[PDB]
């Protein structure tokens, strides 16, 4: 077809430089349509002369400079012929400039074309960001340049492959201040076009993709900061926020991380300016653009007074991920959007190391298994999950580019990176990355080049030897989704590997050459003694003597869960391991202890191991005080709680749990000096929250006393908050459940009053906890009215009401009755309608409950469920599965769980 | 008991953060103020042979934050008294002075023979906020 019809820009047009002059209107017009009108010169060389030139410009009408829309000026040797017409293909939304005259090969033609565009707040292209400060809406020009968005803002040859040096002249209102990837070449000119218009020249950027280039005109206040390396950092934030000083912590955090990254990369940051922008609302929440990084305000700014330790962790991690991106995938250009999963994965793993550098005390590396590996363990286990590798051919449309960004791409990528580092022993991996960065700087690149460099570093050093090539080991993991389960029999030493699907019965349509047989790195401990590393071949069954044990000795595998795989043991070994755990948990490493609880429960869901064995794993928790094993157990027990909350099994279950929880609660009370000396370490702080919440939920009279005292303290002098931020949520919810109407009212008043989004969110969750039926119904009615609850907030409120057990029935009825009004508002525009359907049916385990769902679906079928339609099918399937469990195994599980709980009481 | 010389007295800033069980508890980082002895603030070895050693307590309260600006209130209000099990003598800051040749108030455990122990006194419980290490004995000084 036509070259313009093709998504890809033709290679022949290569942009040497772009001079962009643009004037956004931040003043509403007579029409009221804010308009960006500017003239931009395209300085480019044609590798093959082409009469028709294709520019990626989206939805831009073209103003005519004098006689023609495009005026071309060529200076000296460079020669440019004025182009007769500008046309935009509807199918591809690309500007095509049609010139009758044949082009001159490899000559510079500068094409200055005036264009008119409309600034619309779609968070794409040239868009307007609005923030209310002191009751006044403020208009700021913003550019989203990711993928197709760059074209909308300005004509550009937009491709990761196409790289240009960008000189920007920005005409903007004088009060507002312009920003661009590069430092300003020239100061803003007050009266050059008009006194109102301020024109700021900007330096030519280092060659980069147009998507990387961004320009922002904002009213944000600035406090300039310069590093010893001379990179200028700092933040763009609203003036009241600057007075608050919330961004100061982020500024403090950025500098060491940049230096650390530079040492690992072995390359200094090319740009002398990196700007962090606190966008009031940013849908992405972070920007990967070189030089200019824009983040949502919540991610960028941390308030010491009202924000939790989890928030502090969020700020440090997000900054690190973006800083890593500047060196990786930007300096060494990413070849195409298809390689994004590698870039994101590399950045996330690197971000954890950077965060650890920033905060030495926190063991972020320990947290990685729970945060990334465990989170994608669930998604990978489902048979429907996509393979990690993404082909260049596959990614063509802008929607396809959006598809590459996904949780699996970042999280699984980080896990594979950790495994890769372990086989390469870190130093070789670091050397390979550094060499790759220097060799390929400013060149579009693929993962294979990086892999070759790591392999070369391994080749240089003979101290560490890999049986298989780095590329080969990596390929097995990247090409196919999922993880294997390795089963070892102690008596013979035999090892067996097979794919893990959480669902007992599932079909995996996707086919791989490896067929889920993977080379596995095995680290083993026998009876507390480390054994030499064994590299498992990609074969189903192998026999190794080291694994074989006799009598008392027991064997352990996957130390520290470096490998992406599940592990199983023979029943006698399982018993021995369990016995060892009761006598001493010290021999087992902490990550491994968490692994055994998590693994047994996962295996129990698939029915590989009996339900009782999973319960046996919970038995040693009485001794355990560490955060990671406890966290894994609590997450697993949530399914049990939902299924048995209304059943008779709940009473025995509560007693067993109370017994396991009490030593931990007591130990924590003793370490924290009765809850005031909150632990400094992040993992320890997280466990402090876990102990309080679990204790209150099941029995534990002491917990109730603490919650009551804390809430009473809050009610007196409500404006200042006595409660610790980490513990604020638990106290609020519990108090409302114990409390009457008066408690609910006090919280409601606070929810409306609070300016902070975070505080308002905490209050909103607490309101749902109330026991009385009438109170819950009044709350459900409040949501429909706009003044009481904002539209975005409404979906969240409904989800919390469903969570309360008394509230579940009421919420379900309200949802059926008021479906049409909600559907019009949120089914359209995809405002978490699917999430709302998912919140309901969480606790549904009975046949009668299923019947109600079917009726609602038929009744409201004509109205439609908007975005929620797919979720409705999913919710029904989940409910069916819980009842199905009762039909095959849960009826036994219900009896057994009762018996086990009774015995352990 | 005799003081050859009686001519600065330490003040223990007291940090009290409520337990949440309603029990007043002493907190870490309570600051015993040690005056500069010549060059060094942390260790004061009195030039005077004997010491007045008066104790002053300033109650400060924290909701949860490090800042101790909030004033001590109700149960949280506390006073600090120094009595030491570790030193052979009970040493409850008595006018009676026991032995000593060189008395120092090191903030460092290393190099110090015994530690004076200062305990916040609250109605619910007595909690030892800090151990003031003392390089501890001679006939010459009483
Ligand atoms: C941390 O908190 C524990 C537990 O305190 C518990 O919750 C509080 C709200 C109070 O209601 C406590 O009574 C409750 O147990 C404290 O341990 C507890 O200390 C109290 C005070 O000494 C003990 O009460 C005594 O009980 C004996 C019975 O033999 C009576 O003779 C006394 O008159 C007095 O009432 C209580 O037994 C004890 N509880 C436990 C679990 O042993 C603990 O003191 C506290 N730690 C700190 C740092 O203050
Ligand atoms: C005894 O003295 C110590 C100092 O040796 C006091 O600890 C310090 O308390 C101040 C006031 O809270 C802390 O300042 C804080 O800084 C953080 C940022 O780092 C800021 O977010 C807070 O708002 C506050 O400005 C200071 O960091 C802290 N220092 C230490 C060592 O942690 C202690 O509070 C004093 N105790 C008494 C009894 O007064
Ligand atoms: C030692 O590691 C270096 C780092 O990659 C390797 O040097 C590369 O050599 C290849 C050719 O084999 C070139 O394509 C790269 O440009 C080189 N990188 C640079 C700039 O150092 C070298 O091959 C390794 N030596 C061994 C024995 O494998
Ligand atoms: C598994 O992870 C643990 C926990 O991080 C590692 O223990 C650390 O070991 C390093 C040096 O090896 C020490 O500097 C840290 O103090 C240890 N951390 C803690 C909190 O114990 C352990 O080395 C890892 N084991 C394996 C098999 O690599
Ligand atoms: C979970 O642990 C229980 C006991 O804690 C196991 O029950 C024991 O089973 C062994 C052999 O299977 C018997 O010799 C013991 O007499 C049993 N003990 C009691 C008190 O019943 C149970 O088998 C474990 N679960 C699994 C599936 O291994
Ligand atoms: C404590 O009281 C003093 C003296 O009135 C006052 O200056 C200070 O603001 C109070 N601290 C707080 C925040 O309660």
């Amino acid at each position: 077809s036509k070259p313009w019809n093709h998504y890809r820009l033709p290679k022949t047009l290569i942009p040497s430089s772009y001079n962009v002059t643009l004037r956004p209107y931040l003043t509403p017009n007579s029409n009221g349509l804010y308009t960006f009108k500017g003239s931009s010169t395209v300085r480019f060389t044609c590798k093959e002369s082409t009469s028709m030139i294709i520019i990626h410009s989206k939805k831009l009408n073209y103003t005519n400079i004098q006689g023609q829309r495009v005026a071309l000026r060529g200076v000296g040797g460079s020669q440019a012929p004025a182009i007769d017409r500008t046309e935009l293909v509807e199918v591809t939304e690309y500007l095509v400039v049609h010139l009758r005259e044949p082009l001159q090969v490899n000559s510079q033609y500068e094409m200055d074309s005036k264009f008119e565009g409309e600034l619309a707040d779609d968070l794409a292209g040239f868009y307007r960001s609005e923030y209310t400060e002191n009751g006044v809406k403020k208009v700021l020009a913003t550019t989203q340049m990711q993928a197709a968005d760059a074209r909308k803002s300005f004509p550009c040859f937009d491709e990761p492959a196409m790289k240009a040096t960008f000189n920007i002249t920005l005409i903007h209102p004088s009060n507002l201040v312009a920003l661009s990837n590069m430092l300003p070449r020239g100061p803003s000119v007050p009266f050059t076009e008009e006194p109102n218009w301020n024109v700021t020249e900007f330096e030519t950027t280092p060659i980069m993709s147009t998507y990387l280039l961004a320009y922002i005109v904002s009213e944000f206040k600035n406090v300039q900061e310069n590093t010893p390396s001379n990179v200028l950092i700092r933040i763009w934030a609203r003036p009241s926020a600057m007075d608050q000083g919330h961004g100061n912590y982020a500024l403090r955090v950025t500098g060491p991380i940049l230096d650390f990254f530079s040492r690992h990369y072995d390359t200094p940051y090319p740009l002398n300016k990196s700007d962090q922008i606190a966008l009031p609302d940013f849908n992405a929440g972070a920007m990967e653009n070189w030089g200019l990084v824009t983040y949502r305000e919540s991610a960028l700014l941390y308030d010491p007074q009202s924000s939790s330790i989890g928030n502090k962790e969020r700020v440090v991690t997000v900054i690190a991920h973006e800083l890593a991106h500047q060196w990786f995938g930007n300096l060494v250009t990413l070849e195409w959007w298809n390689d994004l999963w590698l870039n994101e994965g590399f950045a996330s793993y690197v971000e954890y190391l950077g965060a650890d550098y920033a905060e030495p005390t926190w063991n972020l590396k320990d947290l990685i298994v729970l945060n990334e590996v465990y989170r994608v363990m669930a998604v990978d286990a489902l048979a429907s999950s996509h393979p990690l590798s993404s082909p260049a051919s596959e990614v063509n449309t802008p929607a396809q580019i959006s598809e590459v960004f996904d949780s699996i791409s970042y999280s699984k990528g980080a896990s594979v990176l950790r495994m890769l580092s372990s086989f390469l022993t870190e130093d070789l991996f670091k050397k390979g990355v550094a060499s790759y960065l220097h060799t390929f700087a400013y060149q579009n690149t693929i993962y294979l080049d990086l892999w070759n460099h790591l392999q070369w570093a391994l080749g240089n050093q003979t101290a560490i030897n890999l049986p298989y090539t780095v590329n080969a080991i990596m390929d097995r993991w990247i090409l196919q989704m999922g993880f294997p389960v390795v089963t070892v029999d102690t008596t013979t030493g035999t090892l067996s590997q097979k794919h893990f699907l959480l669902d007992p019965q599932s079909n995996v349509t996707r086919p791989s050459k490896f067929n889920y047989l993977w080379i596995i790195p095995i680290s083993s401990v026998k009876s507390g003694t480390q054994q030499a590393h064994y590299w498992m071949p990609d074969n189903a069954k192998v026999q190794n003597d080291l694994f074989k044990t006799t009598g008392d000795e027991w064997v352990l595998l996957n130390l520290n869960v470096t490998g992406y795989y599940l592990v199983n043991y023979d029943q006698n070994n399982w018993k021995k391991i369990h016995t060892q755990l009761q006598t001493d948990l010290s021999v087992i490493p902490v990550i491994n202890r968490a692994q055994v609880i998590h693994d047994t429960f996962d295996l129990a869901s698939a029915q590989i191991v009996p339900v009782t064995l999973a319960l046996n794993s919970t038995l040693f928790l009485n001794q355990e005080t560490e955060y990671m094993p406890w966290e894994a157990a609590l997450s697993s027990l949530s399914y049990f709680k939902l299924m048995f909350d209304r059943s008779e099994v709940y009473g025995p279950m509560k007693n067993y749990l109370r017994k396991q929880v009490t030593p931990l609660f007591n130990h924590f009370e003793k370490i924290t000096q009765n809850w005031t000396d909150h632990p400094q370490t992040l993992t320890e702080q997280y466990n402090e929250i876990n102990a309080v919440s679990t204790a209150c939920t099941y029995g534990v009279p002491k917990c109730k006393d603490l919650v009551s005292t804390l809430f009473a303290e809050w009610r007196k002098n409500p404006q200042n908050n006595p409660i610790y931020p980490n513990l604020r949520s638990t106290v609020y919810c519990n108090a409302i459940a114990q409390g009457g109407e008066e408690e609910w009212n006090f919280v409601w008043e606070q929810f409306r009053n609070t300016s902070l989004v975070n505080e308002a969110d905490k209050l909103r969750s607490a309101l749902a906890c109330s026991t009385q039926v009438w109170i819950l119904n009044r709350y459900l009615s409040y949501t429909l009215n706009p003044e009481f609850i904002r539209k975005q907030d409404v979906i969240s409120t409904l989800s919390s009401i469903a969570s309360n057990v008394i509230g579940q029935s009421l919420a379900w009825d309200f949802i059926q009755s008021n479906w049409k009004k909600l559907f019009e508002d949120y089914g359209t525009g995809s405002f978490s309608f699917s999430n709302l359907i998912q919140a309901v049916t969480r606790r549904f385990s009975t046949e009668f409950e299923l019947q109600q769902l079917e009726q609602f679906k038929a009744n409201n079928m004509d109205t439609g469920f908007g975005s929620g339609t797919r979720a409705l099918e999913q919710a029904l399937e989940k409910t069916k599965a819980n009842i199905k469990w009762v039909k095959e195994n849960k009826e036994a599980v219900l009896q057994w769980f009762r018996e086990n709980s009774q015995g352990g009481s | 008991p005799s003081f050859y010389t009686h001519t600065v007295n330490i003040t223990i800033d007291l940090g009290m953060k409520r337990s949440g069980y309603g029990q007043p508890i002493a907190s870490t980082l309570s600051n015993i103020t040690l005056p500069m002895q010549d060059n060094n603030t942390d260790v004061y070895c009195i030039r005077s042979d004997q010491f007045s050693v008066y104790v002053h307590s300033t109650c400060k309260s924290s909701l949860w934050d490090n800042i101790f600006k909030r004033n001590c209130t109700d149960v949280l209000d506390a006073t600090a008294v120094i009595k030491t099990g570790t030193c052979p003598f009970s040493f409850d800051k008595l006018n009676n002075y026991l032995t000593f040749n060189k008395f120092c108030l090191s903030l460092s455990p290393v190099g110090a023979n015994c530690k004076f122990d200062v305990a916040a006194r609250t109605r619910t419980n007595e909690q030892v906020v800090r151990s003031l290490y003392v390089i501890y004995e001679g006939d010459n000084i009483v």
